RNA sequence: ACCAUCUAGUAGCUGGUUCCUGCCGAAGAGCAGAAACUCAGAUCAGUUUUAAAUGAGAGUUUCUAGUGGGCCAUUACUGGCGAUGCGGGCCGAACGUGAGGUUAAGGUGCCGGAAUGUACGCUAGAAAGGUGUUAGUU
RNA sequence: UUGAGAAGCUCAGACGAGUAGGCAGGCGUGGAGGUUUGUGACGAAGCCUUGGGCGUGAGCCUGGGUCGAACAGCCUCUAGUGCAGAUCUUGGUGGAAGUAGC
RNA sequence: GCGAAACCACAGCCUGGGGGCCAGGUCGUCGCAAUGGUAAUUCAACUUAGUACGGAACCGUUGAUUCAGAUCAUUGGUAGAGCUAUCAUCUGCCGGAUAACGGCUGAGCCAGAAUCCGUGCCAGAGCGACGAUAUGUAUAAAAAUAGAGGUCUCUCCUGUAUCGUAGAAGAUGGGCGAUGGUUGAUGAAACGGAAGUGUUUUAUUGACUUGUCCAUGAAAUUCCAGAAUCCAUUGCAUACGACUUUAAUGUGGAACGGGGUAUUGUAGAUUAAGCCUUUGUUCCCAAGAUUU
C-alpha cells in the first residue's frame, strides 16, 4: 500500500537500510518525510563512525543528523540526473518532530529496524550523539523539546483512550454485534 | 587568521557576536553600552597597588572618550530557542516612539510622510489588549527577551538624527522579571552611566576607524580598561581626584573632529577602535575574570584637557 | 644580382586523390578465385579406435592479384589480438532488418533490470608476534 | 488459373563481421543519335520550403513560395562526369574586436 | 574620431581511475547562525625558602620576549591638524573530550598533555520577527526486544486492523424509534511557538440522513473507448563605487560673516580645513527626473 506522503520515525532504524528503503520510495514518485533523524542508529562502535567522519572532515562538511541522513540518501540516488534531483526534493528529513508532523501517524520500516537486524550484544552508535560530538550543538534543546512533545502526546493518548473506553463498552452493549458475529467482525 | 581576512564592518554599530551569559538569578539588567568614540585624554590614574611596580603611579594614558549616555529604550523583542537556532518569537516595542527612531526606521524621514509605526502606535495605544496578549505570549514562549533600545543621535549633538536601535537582550532575570524591567524601561532613555560606571576593564566592541584605501572593521577590545564616564553635559567630565576643578573631557576649545559630547561618554584608559563620533559598542564581558589586577581599581588622580589641537599642553 | 625560355628539369619521398548497394575475401611457394575436366561407380579428413567408426563428394594441370609485420598469454610450440562490433569486468559470445520467447558471462540493498531469498557456519572485508576469538590433534 | 518482359513466373533450403584485394548490379552530371502524336508564358530551368511521397542506399517524384525561357523521361553514344580535407586555387564572410593601436 | 593583424577542430571547475571516458566533489529596520577562518608564545625576579631533602618544587605576585588586534591623550618624526612610530599607548580566556601514562571495580568508569573539539573573536549563505504599504488525498503516546501497558490479575506475537463506504455521482415522498450523525454559513470563547496555520468547546442558522420499512424516476450512451534612487548635502567614510549624514518649510540644512581655537611666531595672519563653535547673516526648499 502506497500513498502520497508518509512520515517515518527514524528511531531504532539503521542508517543504510532506512536510506535505501527511502531512496527506492522516492524514485517511485512517493513523497517521504523522515522525523527524529537524530535517533538513527549505526552498526559498529562509536569510534568507527567517528573516524569515518573525521576522515570525511579532512565539499561542504555538515554536522546536523538530519543532513547526515540526507547525504546517505543522496548517494543512493541519481543526483547527476534531472530525475534524481526531482526525487531528492521530495524528501524532508528533520530532527525531532516538527509540530506539523506530530499530529499524524508515523510508520516504521521493519526491514531497517535495528532490533530485527542486529545481533543482541552488538555495539551500535547513535547518529545524534555522533553528530553532537563532531560539531552539532543542538541536542540539548532537541531533547528538551522531545520531552515536551512526548508529554503532550501522552496526554492526547490518555484522552483518546478515555474516549475509546466509552465506545468499546458500547460495542458489546448493542446485541447486533453478537447477533451476526459469525461473519468474523 | 582570527581577524583575517580584513573586512570593514558595513554596519556603523558594532554588532556584538555574543552577549554576557544571562542568568535568571541575577537582576534583570542590560550588558551593552552604545558608545560613540568621542575622543581621548591622558587621564592620569594613580595605580595605588602594593607590590605592583607602578605603585601609586599616575597612569597618564589615553582615556578614549566614547559618547554613551541616555539611549532611547523603546521596548522588547521576543526570542524563542528553536532546533534550527534562535528565532525571534515577537517584537513588541512601546506605544511612544521618537522622530530619531522613525528616522532610523526610514531613509528620507523628512521626505517621507512619517508613516513609521503610524497604525502600530495606534494599535499599541488603543488595542493595548492585543499588545498585552502578545507580551503575555512572549513571556510564556520566548526563551530570551531582546529589549529594544534606540540611541540619542538626534538628542545628543550629532549630524546623524537616526537613533541607533540595538536589540540589547535583558542580561539576567526571569521571564517575568525581564518583561517587568522592559515594561519599566518602556519608552525610556537607557543611560550608559546608569548601566555601568566605566571604572574598570570592560568588553568594549565596535568597528575601527576608517583609514582609507582599510579600517572600520568590527573588533572587540577584550578587558578594555575604562577610566571613568566622560559626562560631557557636566562640566566635571575630566575632573578627577587631583585634577578636579570641573575639567572637561573634551580638549580645551573642543575635541578634534568631535567637540564636546552633549551627553555622557565612556572614556576608557587605553585604545578603542573607531574614529571621532563613530558609534561604539561597549558591552559587558561574556565570561568572568576574577584577576586581582582587574579587581584592583586604579584611582584616577589627574586628567588632560589641553587644547591638543594647537597648544597640546594648554589645559585651560 | 635580376629577367625570359629551356621546364610539365631530377621523385625511392610528402600531402592529397570525388557516387551507392551487394557478393567473395586474405597474408599478416602458401593462403583466394576464374575457366577447362573427372567425378558417390571418389577420394579424402588439424578426428578417434585397431595393428574400422564418423563427417565431407573429391580432385587436379594453367594464370593472377594482395601479404611474407609484430604484440599478448599458457606450455621452440600452442593459441588470442590483429580485417571483429555485442553482454559482463579477463569471462561470455562471430553481427542482415524486426516481433516474441529463453539464456551465457556476470549479477538481484540503493544508484541498477533482477530474492533486504531459504538453509548451514567464521568474523577490517568485498620469518613470525598478539592474556584477540572459534573449532580440533597429542 | 489466365502467373512467356523464358531476360518471365514459381517451389524449397541454407546462409549474412570484414581491412588489402577481386567480382557484379545500380544512382548522378555535360554533350551525341534515335524516341516520347514528350513538357513549357494557363510558366521551362534554377532556387527556397517545420508540405507530402518512393527507394537499403546513390537518389528520385511531388505540393507551396520565388522566378521568367527553355527543359526532360526512355534506348544507345561519349566524356574536361560526382569532393570535407591536398598548411589545395580563387572569391566571399566571420570570432578575435570596436581589442591592439593613432 | 579613426581602426587593424596574427591565430581559430571543438570548447573551458577540480580529484582518482583508465580538456571530453568511468565514479565522486515592495522598501526599510532589528536579528538568527548553516558554514569557513582563528592565537597567543616564552623567559626572568620576588614570595614559597635557604624550607623540604649544598640546595628545590606547588601556589601566588611583579615584570619582560615574540606575535596579534587596536588607538594618537602624552612624546618623537613628517610640513596646529592629519598621518605615524615593539620611537608612543592599550588589550590579548576557560569548558569538554583525549594521547602517552597512572588508577577503580573486575570490559564499563576515573585522573591525565602547549594535543583535539568547543566558549570567545572574524566573515555571513539560508532564514526569522517588526514597520508602512486527486479518486475515501482518513488513522498523532513514550521505551524495550534478554519486556511494556491497563485494572495481585489481564493483553501484545503487526494495519488482512479501525473510522467512513447503497442512493437519477448520488433524485422525488410517507411511516416507526433516539436527541442521534454528517455538515455549509454566522457568532464566539479555550488550546497549539519547534516550522505553533491547526485542535476543540460550542450558541444559532441552512441542508442531508440508509437507524428501520415502504412508494414513484433512470432506459435508443440498445457490448469497452509610498517609498527607493538620481541631483544636492555630511565627513564618523572615500582610488571610483560604496558608507555615515542630513537633504523634500525649519536645532531645516548649505554657505559664508565669523567667534573661539590654536600654529608658526615675535603681537599679528591662517583663523577648521579631519580644531570647536555660532541667540549672526543670506540663499534655496520632492526641485524635478527615474524605478517599483
Amino acid at each position: 500500500e502506497f500513498q502520497k506522503v508518509v512520515v517515518i520515525d527514524a528511531k531504532g532504524h539503521l542508517l543504510g537500510r532506512l536510506a535505501s528503503v527511502v531512496a527506492k520510495q522516492l524514485l517511485g514518485g512517493q513523497k517521504v518525510v523522515v522525523v527524529r533523524c537524530e535517533e538513527l542508529n549505526i552498526s559498529g562502535h562509536f569510534f568507527r563512525n567517528k573516524l569515518k567522519y573525521l576522515a570525511y572532515l579532512r565539499a561542504f562538511h555538515f554536522r546536523a543528523p538530519s543532513r547526515i541522513f540526507q547525504k546517505a540518501v543522496r548517494g543512493m540516488l541519481p543526483h547527476k540526473t534531472a530525475r534524481g534531483q526531482a526525487a531528492l526534493e521530495h524528501l524532508q528529513a528533520v530532527e525531532g518532530i516538527p509540530p506539523p508532523f506530530d499530529k499524524q501517524k508515523r510508520v516504521v520500516v521493519p526491514a531497517a529496524l535495528r532490533v530485527l537486524r542486529l545481533k543482541p550484544g552488538r555495539k551500535y552508535c547513535t547518529v545524534g550523539r555522533l553528530s553532537s560530538e563532531v560539531g552539532w550543538k543542538y541536542n540539548d534543546i532537541v531533547a528538551k523539546l522531545e520531552e515536551r512533545r512526548k508529554v503532550k502526546s501522552a496526554a492526547f493518548y490518555q484522552a483518546k483512550l478515555a474516549k475509546q473506553k466509552k465506545i468499546a463498552s458500547a460495542k458489546e452493549a448493542s446485541p447486533v454485534n453478537q447477533k451476526l458475529s459469525q461473519f468474523g467482525y | 587568521l582570527g581577524f583575517l581576512p580584513r573586512k570593514r564592518a558595513s554596519r556603523q554599530r558594532g554588532k556584538v557576536k555574543a552577549f554576557p551569559k544571562d542568568d535568571a538569578s541575577k537582576p534583570v539588567h542590560l550588558t551593552a553600552f552604545l558608545g560613540y568614540k568621542a575622543g581621548m585624554t591622558h587621564i592620569v590614574r594613580d595605580l595605588d597597588r602594593p607590590g605592583s611596580k607602578m605603585h601609586k603611579r599616575e597612569i597618564l594614558e589615553a582615556v578614549t572618550v566614547i559618547e554613551t549616555p541616555p539611549m532611547v529604550v523603546v521596548g522588547v523583542v521576543g526570542y524563542v530557542e528553536t532546533p534550527r537556532g534562535l528565532r525571534s518569537l515577537t517584537t513588541v516595542w512601546a506605544e511612544h516612539l521618537s522622530e530619531e527612531v522613525k528616522r532610523r526606521f526610514y531613509k528620507n524621514w523628512f521626505k517621507s510622510k512619517k508613516k513609521a509605526f503610524t497604525k502600530y502606535a495606534k494599535k499599541y495605544a488603543e488595542s493595548t489588549q492585543s499588545i498585552n496578549r502578545e507580551l503575555e505570549r512572549i513571556k510564556k514562549y520566548c526563551s530570551v527577551v531582546r529589549v529594544l533600545a534606540h540611541t540619542q543621535i538626534r538628542k545628543t549633538p550629532l549630524a546623524q538624527k537616526k537613533a541607533h536601535l540595538m536589540e540589547i537582550q535583558v542580561n539576567g532575570g526571569s521571564v517575568a522579571d525581564k518583561v517587568e524591567w522592559a515594561r519599566e524601561h518602556f519608552e525610556k532613555t537607557v543611560d550608559i552611566k546608569s548601566t555601568f560606571e566605566q571604572n574598570e576593564m570592560i568588553d568594549v566592541i565596535g568597528v575601527t576607524r576608517g583609514k582609507g584605501n582599510a579600517g572600520y572593521m568590527h573588533r572587540t577590545q577584550l578587558n578594555s580598561k575604562i577610566y571613568r564616564i566622560g559626562a560631557g553635559d557636566d562640566a566635571k567630565n575630566a575632573s578627577t581626584d587631583f585634577d578636579a576643578t570641573e575639567k572637561r573631557i573634551t580638549p580645551m576649545g573642543g575635541f578634534v573632529r568631535y567637540g564636546v559630547v552633549e551627553n555622557d561618554f565612556v572614556m576608557l584608559n587605553g585604545a578603542t577602535p573607531g574614529p571621532v563620533k563613530r558609534v561604539l559598542t561597549l558591552r559587558k564581558s561574556l565570561l568572568t575574570h576574577t584577576s586581582r589586577k582587574a579587581l584592583e581599581p586604579v584611582s584616577l588622580k589627574w586628567i588632560d584637557t589641553a587644547s591638543k589641537f594647537g597648544h597640546g599642553r594648554f589645559q585651560t
